[PDB]
């Protein structure tokens, strides 16, 4: 998923933008997969319950 | 760039660049281009 970002493999973004922006992108990305890894975690929860 | 006539804004002129090797320092060096904001990508990467 690209979470709302220009592209969703990582080094794409290294490679095409500079820091003042490809920071924007990153944190973009990087709050998407959090959030995902969070929802992961508590659904493993409830079902471990 | 180094043309003489450029067409006018309705008749925008397209060309076709492929199949070479492109290095973006011979217009990037030049005084004169002074409005080099670039979308989408650095300008600094485009040699990459």
């Amino acid at each position: 998923s690209k979470f709302g970002a220009i592209s969703s493999v990582l080094n794409d973004i290294f490679s095409r933008l500079d820091p003042p922006e490809a920071e924007v992108q990153i944190d973009r990305l990087i709050t998407g997969r959090l959030q995902s890894l969070q929802t992961y975690v508590t659904q493993q929860l409830i079902r471990a319950a | 760039f180094n043309a003489t006539r450029f067409a006018s804004v309705y008749a925008w002129n397209r060309k076709r660049i492929s199949n070479c090797v492109a290095d973006y320092s011979v217009l990037y060096n030049l005084a004169p281009f002074f409005t080099f904001k670039c979308y989408g990508v650095s300008p600094t990467k485009l040699n990459d």
